[PDB]
């Protein structure tokens, strides 16, 4: 059946510059343009244009005349998009589409690629046990933490116990120059800290994984 | 000077009729408009093609409850008895020919949610670890808390709902609908 498949996330610097794929499959790949929209995070979807699939021009939208450039390899049923001199503001996800006219509506869309453009350089986190303040006395929970602090890109992945909490788990989202965000757990002060609480952080990115134990303070 | 003029964000409780408008801009009222549906990471989804007399035609695996309807240069999407499955940004859409160039143009979307509960904090001290480093970094967590909008209070970041949040001091306070 019919499907877009565009390729995966990527992270450039200013200046750089990038091409993303869209591999359509399961119709006749040159009777349909191929259209491309972005999206910059939190922002509304703008049109960039379209290719058409038989004679390979590409017709660009008005904000997107100069640094763009739609190309294909019909055999390969592929379309591409390239941006040149990339800046910040090329922060986005972008969608090809396919568009259906005899009823008009787009009706087909790839999964969308996700690309960061930053002067950052790739950083892993310092990982930070989160002991609570006070011991629990009488309370029947406690809860813990991890700071997850400095790194970039996104993402990290925390886990408690190698996956073996789950629930009591809550990994809060992450703010600003580099990433910082925190995970917590909630488990029975009849739990912890008679039993062992670990803390696995991965940030793949810089290929780091670290475990913390969380000790009373 | 094409433009779809959206109402850009709207909750709305559990089983009440939801009405979103879409408002072409006046030189294309007679305009033909789409409707789609984003979920967070995710492509936008047809939902239906509506017409200025307010004939519309709905895309596969789009519920009754949906339909749509216009007055001069409005477009409404009503969603009666709303439905948890139902939030999503709604995006309108309008595409036009003009000296043989198809040009395309979507609104900034609405973003729907479907609607009380106080806020919890857990604060935590900075660790030895980090203090040997001459840093420290207070950290308050905010949970179980509805609905989203949140102020906190204490060098400082925090950050968006998604409910529960997070804040960092480089006391925690928090401001929830008092």
């Amino acid at each position: 059946s019919i499907q877009l498949v565009q390729s995966g996330p990527e992270l450039k610097k200013p200046g750089e510059t990038v091409r993303i794929s869209c591999k359509a499959s399961g119709y006749s790949f040159t009777t349909y343009g191929m259209n491309w929209v972005k999206q910059a995070p939190g922002k509304g979807l703008k049109w960039m244009g379209w290719i058409n699939t038989y004679s390979g021009v590409p017709t660009y939208a008005d904000d997107f005349k100069g640094r763009f450039a739609f190309s294909l390899e019909t055999s390969a049923s592929t379309a591409y998009l390239q941006i040149n001199i990339l800046k910040n503001e090329d922060t986005a996800t972008y969608f090809c589409a396919r568009r259906r006219s005899d009823s008009n509506y787009f009706d087909y869309w790839g999964q969308g690629s996700t690309l960061t453009v930053s002067s950052a350089k790739t950083t892993p986190p310092s990982v930070y046990p989160l002991a609570p303040g006070s011991a629990a006395q009488t309370n029947s929970m406690v809860t813990l933490g991890c700071l997850v602090k400095g790194y970039f890109p996104e993402p990290v992945t925390v886990t408690w116990n190698s996956g073996s909490l789950s629930s009591g788990v809550h990994t809060f989202p992450a703010v600003l120059d580099l990433y910082t965000l925190s995970s917590s757990v909630t488990v029975p002060s009849s739990t912890w800290p008679s039993q062992t609480v670990t803390c696995n952080v991965a940030h793949p990115a810089s290929s780091t994984k670290v475990d913390k134990k969380i000790v009373p303070r | 000077q094409l433009v779809l003029t959206q109402s850009s964000s709207a909750s709305f409780s559990l089983g009440a009729s939801a009405k979103l408008t879409c408002t072409l801009s006046r030189q294309h009222s007679t305009y033909t408009i789409e409707w789609y549906q984003q979920q967070p990471l995710k492509p936008p989804k047809f939902v239906m093609e509506l017409k200025k007399d307010g004939s519309h035609s709905t895309g596969d695996g789009i519920p009754d409850r949906f339909s749509g309807s216009s007055s001069g240069a409005h477009r409404y999407l009503s969603i009666s008895n709303i439905q948890p499955e139902d939030e999503a940004i709604y995006i309108c859409g309008v595409g036009d020919t003009i000296k043989e160039q198809f040009v395309y143009v979507f609104g900034g979307g609405t973003k729907v949610t479907v609607l009380k509960s106080t806020p919890t904090l857990t604060v935590f001290p900075p660790s030895s670890e980090e203090l040997k480093e001459n840093k420290a970094t207070l950290v308050c967590l905010i949970s179980n808390f509805s609905p989203s909008g949140v102020t906190v209070a204490w060098g400082v970041d925090t950050s968006n709902p998604t409910f529960m949040a997070s804040s960092f001091l480089h006391t925690c306070q928090v401001t929830h609908e008092g």
